């Protein structure tokens, strides 16, 4: 099915919707799951993996479990139902656009090598450990001040 | 075929899930005095059959709870529970994932949803509570369950669960890398919230928050994914550090002694359940931020010197 | 698609059963302490992704860099976590 | 927008209509942009009292749009002259009126036929001396 | 704040800019963005004072959507061109997002709600640090990317800026809030010749700086956040009276001091451009920037305002000192201009 | 750029990797690598201003084999038109399109 | 024993790599060869499917360039069987 | 391609979200958060099909930056729902 | 030391736990290995060698590469 | 247009035999064939082109099919056991099978006289000599565009000095 892809897209786009409609902050981040799912999908559909496992074990794990977490606490108040139908009002909405251009999966995996040996997702970012070396100091330091940063901001 | 190879590797695990409550409620009788049920069936082996009839027929309450969420959560527990069995590496495993491990973690991740969901959409105060203390035990047990998993994936070479059957051809992972093996039989008994660690649904300190207000079939869904995970986990400690014996020639010997070692350690949970009392939250946590976390990042760089310094860099294959 | 195929069978499995559940019967907290340790897991958890990649870092020519720059990453996590304690911010 | 340019292509004072036209919609487009503004922050009380807002400043600045495009097109023809700026001046001068009118005060009238005729005649000798503004860097 | 989270937080809000203006990569560029928005908000909220927290929560969120907004315009070259940066054939639209996102993070225009609302309620001094060092940052990416930019919108954002600076200081009372808004002003003059001369915005901003850096030290040295509060500056101490009164005439374009130098090269590249329609209305409401500037004058010095008897007690006590940094900010500042050649 | 911390003191940590026809891990080379240094190497010595109008040929195909539109343009009309060729019957494929084949 | 034991494995992994390393250019010809089948067989109808329309050139490289670009998957199976474009599409994604 | 384009305005879906809050700091920093999932798929597509491996570091420099940015953003939103007991923005109005 | 002492029986989880952290920071610097890894991963022939245009003056590898001249992974096997 | 080969120009007899034969004789065909392929690669490498080493392919099958005749014409048996073993196992890994190994390459080296390509010595680089012409301007490099003329000269004090507005200077 080359659609498969176009069908994974929209997903993600009404996905996004929800989201856009800012529901119960819950709902929002419930949203936002299965938008993560499905952009690790569409990013295991063009052949790579441990960039879609990363999303997985990123979002569709603590990102928005903490999300969860912290909404228990600040968010207790619980028209989602409205909100639901505008929902599809932009669905239709969403398909009538492309039915627009419907009057007026042909090329993906646009180039490959065959044979290969050592390609595959991960290499690349492997390289953070040599010939990219100032991306992971950078990020690390990041991290090393993001810990003082939220440990004043709660003090 | 195909289709068959799914009904065993299904049902035959949804029996044997059947068969462990049942050699959990006679293992835990007779270390407290007690025959254990044997009067239903012969032995008692009609004794899971008999209340899963009745769980089903009882009635289904529905407290005045979100019913999506209240009822989503319970499915997405045992559809991930039987979905993390797809890839394990017993001979020719039903699906390589060539990063596997790495699928065996997201799903595991998943299931806090379960319990989440479940509390918040319950709607009582005690279910409330469980999640809160459920989640965060059990996220942070995922921390160093991960970090363990790195520390072997590292001297493994891939994340495929299928390279440590040629990774344990001469060794169990266990003298190497035993540190981890406890630390990794710990967090499997934190993350299928067994005895130990079972504040989740501790009934004495607070009444089973997970299904406070869940009975009949949702009871039993859960339910039923628990044991299984409470299987998986052993089954994975029996693949990644128990490592049983494989030759080409004949496959079965590997699911055998694969059997042997994983009920073996089915027991041990079950043993450890009845011996003894319940950690703590804060207690618990304590254990894994505190008492275990600093052991595994250590660990993990010993672990990364390790192959270095020994020139013993496996293969990528 | 395999997956795929085992994947569906795994929910129609569930969802068939909460069904026949539900079909055949017809005869505020003050987490702040929690908070604090929700955000080191997001932090842990993101350093745990930029360990990840090690399993193909082992094999890279430059070995040492590797070890290096790993190195690096735990102890700084690690002393981020000591902190904490010494701030006695989890306590 | 190859329409509103032809406001200028066809030489002033002729085509009155097609001039009036084109002044009222940019008046009334300034009219919707002001009135979102004006919406968006320091909103209404109710979301019809805001749709009425919208339209009170829709249909003022179409008007101040109509009025000097009526004015300075008829100055014109009436003057004979189609490259007098007054006539513009006439016309924001009238422009100006309006907006005083709309706004119910005659001193609003005043300041308005001041500056805005005279920002409009500016326009006008800006064309005749082929003034550029919003430059492209050429330093 | 333990020393070392000082030291954390100010090496960030340090590294933040330099790592953006040292890289070409932008995508090394974006994180430099990121880091001074992590670094700030820290010590945004130091006394943590009800109004604190309204302001970082507001600073963040302009900042954090500026930032996805920054990246989206990188993500979308990265398809366009495959390079990580900005080229002459970068789409049009794709460098506009880069001016608005980036005219967000230094507040000027129709963006300038934030900046306002954030300089009132944060320290007179994190409020420098909030208004100059973290200008130089996003400026760094606009004039590296000046040769693409367009005209016209530049041209618009700093109109605009130069009228809400003018127009919302007229009203302002709170001296924080004043200098929020002349902020807004200056950054407007210095984004209307990027597009034509870059080298003279680094001197608009400069001269900004040495003018401003002053000018806060001397609110703060008697930390007064309120006019009548600084009017009886005469009583505190009253030496500054006579440089705070030259400075802020500095801020303002007259013709003596050196704050003439940047409004008048910036005139005379424009002319020199042709843009004689919008140099013209920009310096005619520049003048009303000198009129709350003046008005402030009239309080503090040419007019002495009542004080209160508990004054004559901070007098007796030795006042602390203003730091040397004044003084050498404050010359180089008000008096430099016959020296304006070699400044170009 | 605005700073040249990096030139000054030799370091190349953000140079290093910022097109495509860059060293690639494992001697990789990425899709494209045929024009970006055609393009590249000819707008080098001449600025911008004068590689974006004499240098155009090697950007209009860059712009080419990455977007790859005209492409994907030509053969949607060979796909148009097969159908209506395919309409009259005129067209189907053969076993070209479906038979056995070498290795 | 784990040093001992990837230092073997290394061994035998070396060996196997080396194997394909030298089987490869019996595999590069034929990849080579049948591509160009492809391409060439694609041509044959592409001589056949646009010959009615007007201002057609039968194909012209979508560059102007005449250096040898690599074929797309896309283009080498496009005008193919569905089944074809797919299976090289999403044929490994998915496992045997 | 079109894919392309559906994350694009997944983007602008989210860009509308967070321009246009409704009473709720949490959903916004989860819209936040729902422009980086774009971001981050978008970058690793293109970075995938143009087979650049010397990029994929950033999609990941990405997340890390975007999760401490949004450590930050959740820290604010805890200090003020314990300063107003909700996090209604409405609330965050004392520096007008 | 005597708190080491007191470490190593309270709290004898930080010890083992740095001691750790040590001995990696160490072993690497000091093995007569350390060097095998950067050469045995960088051996691996996971791409072709590429041939080179026999010229002239060429030492290396004639040829067949059975040849004796060229590198050779002797010190790998016997390892 | 294309210029695509045509298909008599790409027809040549095919080695199809199972991956599984070739891994198990690819130590020797790397060994008894590869002045060849090297050569043809040396030309499908600097001639980016495959239309410009098409030919050179034809010669590199053409080297490998009788390798096959002469290991079909002696010692097949053993060969077709070793396969055969070599082919169960899923990764097709070769120490599963050694015993069979052993044979195949014992008797080859007793009657083709051939050897086993001891480990390594067959990823080292090797040098052929394709007399074919070393090609040039390679991917229609085509043209370069001229540098910026070069302003000359040496520093003299600025004309009259800063010539800004009544500066004396
Ligand atoms: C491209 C990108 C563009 C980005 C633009 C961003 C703009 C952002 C503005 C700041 C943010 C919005 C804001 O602060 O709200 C202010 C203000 C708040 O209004 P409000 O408090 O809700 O109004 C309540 C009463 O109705 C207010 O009382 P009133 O309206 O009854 O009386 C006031 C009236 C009284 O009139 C006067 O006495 C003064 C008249 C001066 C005339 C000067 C003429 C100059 C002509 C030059 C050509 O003033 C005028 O009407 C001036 C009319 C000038 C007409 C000029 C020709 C058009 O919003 C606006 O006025 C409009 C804002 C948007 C302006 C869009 C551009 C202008 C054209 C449309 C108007
Ligand atoms: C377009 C330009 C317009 C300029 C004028 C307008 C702009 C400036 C306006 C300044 C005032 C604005 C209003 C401020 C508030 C006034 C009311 C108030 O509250 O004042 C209290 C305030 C109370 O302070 P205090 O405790 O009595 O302080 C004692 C004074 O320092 C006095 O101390 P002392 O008299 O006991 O000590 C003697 C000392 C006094 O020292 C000073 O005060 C120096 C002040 C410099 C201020 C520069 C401002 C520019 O004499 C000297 O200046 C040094 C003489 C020996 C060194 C000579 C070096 C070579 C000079 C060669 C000729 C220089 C000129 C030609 C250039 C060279 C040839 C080409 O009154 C002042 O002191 C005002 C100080 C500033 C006077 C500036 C006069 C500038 C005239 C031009
Ligand atoms: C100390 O006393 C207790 C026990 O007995 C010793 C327990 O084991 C336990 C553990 C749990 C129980 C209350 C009883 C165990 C439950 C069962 C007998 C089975 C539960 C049933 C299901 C969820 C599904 C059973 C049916 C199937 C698997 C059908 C599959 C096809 C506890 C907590 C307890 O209180
Ligand atoms: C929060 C976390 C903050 C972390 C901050 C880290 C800052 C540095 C990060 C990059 C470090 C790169 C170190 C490279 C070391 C190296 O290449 O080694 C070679 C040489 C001598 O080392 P060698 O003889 O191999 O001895 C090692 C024995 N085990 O070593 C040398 O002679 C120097 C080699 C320099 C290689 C080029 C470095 C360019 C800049 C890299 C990025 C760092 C920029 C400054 C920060
Ligand atoms: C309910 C949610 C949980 C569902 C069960 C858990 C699913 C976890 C999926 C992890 C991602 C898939 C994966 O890691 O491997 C898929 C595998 C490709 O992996 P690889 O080993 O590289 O194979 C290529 C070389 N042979 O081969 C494939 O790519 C197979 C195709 C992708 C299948 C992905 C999983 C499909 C899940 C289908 C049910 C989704 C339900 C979503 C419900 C929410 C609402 C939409
Ligand atoms: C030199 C190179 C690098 C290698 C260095 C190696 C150095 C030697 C190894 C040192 C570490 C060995 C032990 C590792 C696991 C234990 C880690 C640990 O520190 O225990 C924490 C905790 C006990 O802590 P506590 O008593 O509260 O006091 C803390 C004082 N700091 O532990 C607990 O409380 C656990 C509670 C468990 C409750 C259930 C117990 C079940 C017992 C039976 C099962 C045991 C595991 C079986 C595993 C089978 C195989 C998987």
């Amino acid at each position: 099915m080359n659609n498969y892809i176009f069908v994974l897209s929209s997903l993600f786009l009404v996905g996004c919707l929800g989201l856009a409609l800012k529901p119960s902050p819950i709902y929002g981040g419930l949203g936002l799951i299965v938008s993560g799912f499905v952009g690790c999908l569409m990013v295991l559909g063009f052949g790579g993996s441990f960039l879609g496992l990363m999303v997985f074990l990123i979002y569709l794990g603590g990102m928005l479990v903490v999300f969860g977490y912290t909404t228990a606490m600040a968010t207790e108040e619980y028209s989602n139902w409205l909100i639901l139908g505008f929902l599809v009002l932009g669905v239709i909405m969403e398909v009538f656009l492309i039915c627009v251009l419907n009057y007026y999966g042909d090329w993906l995996m646009y180039e490959v090598d065959d044979v290969g040996v050592m390609l595959e997702g991960g290499i690349g970012v492997a390289a953070m450990y040599s010939c990219a070396t100032w991306m992971m100091v950078v990020a690390g330091w990041s991290l090393f001040a993001g810990i003082f940063i939220i440990i004043e901001i709660t003090r | 075929m195909f289709f068959i190879n799914i009904l065993t590797l299904l049902v035959p695990i949804l029996i044997a899930m059947a068969f462990l409550t049942l050699v959990e409620r006679k293992i835990l009788g007779y270390m407290q005095l007690r025959k254990g049920p044997n009067i239903v069936g012969p032995y008692g082996i009609l004794q899971p059959f008999a209340d899963a009839m009745k769980l089903f027929m009882k009635e289904p309450m529905r407290p005045l709870t979100s019913m999506s969420l209240f009822i989503i959560a319970p499915t997405l527990s045992l559809t991930l529970a039987l979905s993390l069995w797809v890839p394990l590496p017993m001979p020719h495993p039903l699906i390589n994932l060539n990063l596997g491990i790495l699928f065996i973690l997201a799903t595991s991740s998943l299931s806090v949803y379960s319990i989440l969901w479940s509390g918040w959409a319950s709607n009582s105060k005690y279910s409330l509570f469980g999640a809160l203390r459920a989640v965060a035990q059990t996220i942070s047990y995922e921390v160093t369950m991960a970090i363990i998993l790195l520390s072997v994936l590292l001297m493994n070479g891939s994340y495929s669960l299928q390279t440590l059957i040629t990774t344990q051809e001469h060794m169990w992972l266990l003298l190497p890398a035993w540190p981890m093996a406890m630390m990794w039989f710990i967090s499997t008994l934190a993350e299928t919230n067994r005895a130990p660690f079972d504040l989740t649904e501790g009934e004495s300190e607070l009444v089973s928050g997970f299904n406070v207000e869940y009975a009949a079939g949702p009871f039993a869904l859960f339910f039923m994914a628990e044991y299984t995970n409470i299987i998986l986990m052993n089954a994975l400690t029996t693949i990644i550090f128990l490592g049983p014996l494989y030759y080409i020639n004949l496959p079965e010997l590997y699911s055998t002694n694969f059997m042997m070692e994983a009920l073996l350690l089915s027991s041990t949970f079950l043993w450890i359940r009845a011996s003894y009392p319940r950690f703590r939250y804060d207690q618990l946590m304590h254990l894994l931020w505190k008492n275990f976390l600093p052991l595994t990042l250590a660990l993990c760089m010993w672990h990364i010197s390790l192959p270095i310094f020994t020139a013993g860099v496996p293969p990528y294959m | 698609m395999n997956l795929y195929t085992v994947i569906f069978i795994n929910i129609l499995l569930s969802l068939t059963l909460i069904l026949v559940a539900f079909w055949l019967p017809q005869m505020l907290p003050f987490s702040m302490k929690f908070f604090l340790v929700a955000i080191t897991f997001l932090l842990f958890d993101l350093e745990i992704a930029l360990l990840l990649p090690l399993p193909w870092a082992i094999q890279t020519i430059k070995t040492s860099t590797m070890m290096i720059m790993a190195f690096i990453l735990v102890t700084i996590l690690s002393l981020g976590l000591a902190y904490e304690w010494t701030q006695k911010g989890l306590e | 927008k190859r329409f509103f340019e032809s406001y200028h292509e066809v030489p002033d004072g002729t085509q009155c209509h097609r001039k009036t036209y084109i002044t009222t919609a940019l008046g009334g487009i300034c009219g919707i942009i002001g009135s979102a503004y004006s919406v968006s922050l320091n909103p209404a009380d109710s979301t019809l009292e805001a749709v009425a807002r919208v339209g009170r400043y829709t249909f003022t600045a179409a008007a101040i749009g109509a009025m000097f495009g009526l004015t300075t097109c008829v100055s014109a023809q009436v003057r004979e002259k189609p490259d007098d700026p007054l006539n513009y001046f006439i016309g924001g001068c009238a422009g100006g009126l309006t907006l005083g009118a709309r706004t119910h005060s005659y001193g609003t009238a005043a300041m308005g036929c001041v500056y805005m005729g005279t920002a409009a005649a500016l326009f006008k000798i800006g064309k005749l001396e082929g003034w550029e503004l919003f430059p492209t860097p050429k330093v | 704040m333990n020393p070392i989270t000082l030291a954390i937080i100010y090496f960030t809000i340090f590294l933040g800019p330099v790592i953006t203006m040292s890289s070409t990569n932008l995508m090394l560029m974006w994180v430099g963005l990121e880091f001074s928005l992590l670094a700030i908000i820290p010590m945004l909220i130091n006394k943590k004072n009800p109004r604190s927290t309204e302001a970082a929560t507001k600073y963040f969120v302009t900042q954090a959507t500026a930032s996805m907004i920054i990246l989206l315009a990188i993500v979308l070259n990265y398809k366009q061109l495959g390079t990580w940066m900005f080229q002459q054939q970068t789409n049009g639209l794709i460098l506009n997002m880069t001016l608005m996102a980036l005219s967000m993070k230094l507040g000027l225009a129709p963006f300038h709600f934030w900046l306002p609302e954030v300089t009132q309620g944060i320290p007179l001094h994190m409020g420098l640090i909030l208004l100059t060092w973290q200008k130089i940052a996003p400026l760094s990416i606009l004039i590296q990317i000046y040769p693409l930019l367009n005209s016209t919108i530049i041209l618009m954002l700093a109109i605009t800026s130069i009228f809400m600076g003018a127009w919302g200081g007229l009203n302002q009372t709170q001296m924080r809030k004043i200098m929020a808004y002349s902020s807004i002003a200056h950054m407007g003059w210095m984004l209307a010749i990027l597009p034509y001369n870059p080298s003279l915005t680094l001197l608009n901003l400069m001269i900004y700086i040495i003018l401003t850096a002053p000018m806060f030290m001397a609110l703060m040295l008697n930390n007064s956040m309120t006019i009548n509060s600084i009017s009886l500056l005469w009583n505190k101490t009253p030496a500054m009276l006579t440089m705070i009164s030259l400075m802020l005439l500095s801020l303002g374009g007259l013709p003596p001091l050196t704050g003439f130098l940047p409004k008048w090269i910036i005139i005379t590249e424009l002319m020199k451009n042709n843009c004689l329609i919008m140099a013209t209305l920009m310096a005619m409401m520049a003048l009303l920037n000198l009129f709350f500037y003046t008005r402030l004058i009239y309080s503090t010095s040419l007019t002495m305002f009542p004080t209160n008897n508990n004054s004559k007690m901070m007098t007796h006590q030795t006042k602390t000192k203003p730091n040397l940094m004044f003084s050498t900010l404050a010359i180089m500042s008000t008096m430099t201009l016959p020296l304006a050649p070699q400044l170009i | 750029p605005f700073l040249d911390i990096q030139k000054k003191l030799g370091i190349s940590l953000d140079r290093h990797f910022m097109f495509l026809s860059a060293e690639q891990p494992y001697k990789n080379a990425a899709r494209c690598h045929a024009f970006e240094k055609e393009w590249i190497e000819c707008a080098h010595g001449i600025g911008g201003t004068r590689a974006k109008k004499e240098c155009k040929i090697e950007f209009d195909d860059f712009e080419e084999c990455l977007l790859r539109y005209k492409t994907m343009r030509r053969m949607h009309d060979i796909k148009k038109q097969r159908e209506k060729l395919m309409k009259e019957g005129k067209y189907t494929p053969p076993p070209h399109h479906s038979g056995r084949e070498e290795p | 024993r784990m040093m001992r034991w990837n230092q073997e494995r290394r061994r035998l992994l070396i060996e196997d790599l080396e194997a394909r390393i030298a089987l490869m250019p019996l595999f590069q010809a034929e990849k080579d060869r049948r591509t160009l089948q492809i391409l060439r067989e694609n041509l044959e109808e592409e001589a056949i499917i646009m010959k009615d329309v007007p201002n057609w050139k039968v194909g012209e490289s979508v560059f102007h360039t005449t250096r040898w670009v690599p074929p797309l998957i896309g283009e080498m199976y496009g005008l193919r069987t569905k089944e074809e474009m797919s299976n090289a599409n999403f044929g490994f994604t998915w496992y045997t | 391609p079109s894919t392309f384009f559906n994350l694009t305005m997944a983007f602008s879906l989210s860009l509308l979200g967070t321009l246009m809050f409704r009473s709720h700091l949490m959903s916004t920093l989860l819209c936040l958060e729902g422009m980086v999932l774009s971001l981050f798929i978008m970058t690793s597509v293109t970075s995938l099909n143009s087979n650049s491996m010397s990029s994929m570091p950033i999609p990941i420099t990405i997340l890390v930056f975007a999760a401490c940015e949004a450590a930050v953003g959740l820290a604010l939103l805890v200090k003020v729902s314990n300063t107003y007991g909700t996090d209604y923005v409405q609330n965050l109005n004392l520096l007008q | 030391s005597a708190f080491l002492k007191n470490a190593w029986a309270k709290e004898p989880v930080l010890v083992v736990s740095f001691s750790v952290w040590g001995l990696a920071i160490i072993m690497p610097m000091i093995s007569p290995y350390t060097k095998y890894a950067s050469m045995i991963n960088k051996a691996t022939p996971y791409n072709y060698p590429v041939p080179v245009r026999d010229d002239g003056n060429m030492p290396d590898v004639p040829s067949h590469p059975q040849d004796p001249l060229g590198p050779s992974l002797d010190w790998l096997k016997n390892l | 247009i294309v210029e695509l080969p045509t298909l008599e120009e790409l027809k040549v007899e095919e080695v199809k035999v199972s991956s599984a034969v070739l891994k198990a004789a690819a130590h020797h065909y790397g060994a008894q064939c590869d002045k060849t392929n090297k050569e043809f690669m040396l030309c499908r490498w600097e001639e980016k082109d495959p239309r410009r080493c098409l030919k050179e392919g034809k010669l590199v099958n053409g080297c490998a099919l009788n390798f096959f005749r002469q290991i079909k014409s002696h010692c097949a048996e053993p060969f077709t056991e070793y396969w055969t073993c070599l082919d169960y196992s899923n990764m097709q890994l070769f120490r599963h099978c050694r015993q069979q190994q052993a044979k195949f390459d014992q008797c080859v080296l007793d009657k083709l006289g051939w050897v086993r390509p001891d480990l390594g010595q067959l990823s080292k680089v090797t040098k052929v000599k394709t007399d074919r012409p070393l090609p040039e301007n390679p991917y229609h490099s085509r043209a370069r565009p001229e540098p910026n003329p070069v302003i000359e000269g040496d520093l003299k004090p600025a004309k009259h000095g800063t010539r800004f507005f009544f500066w004396t200077v």
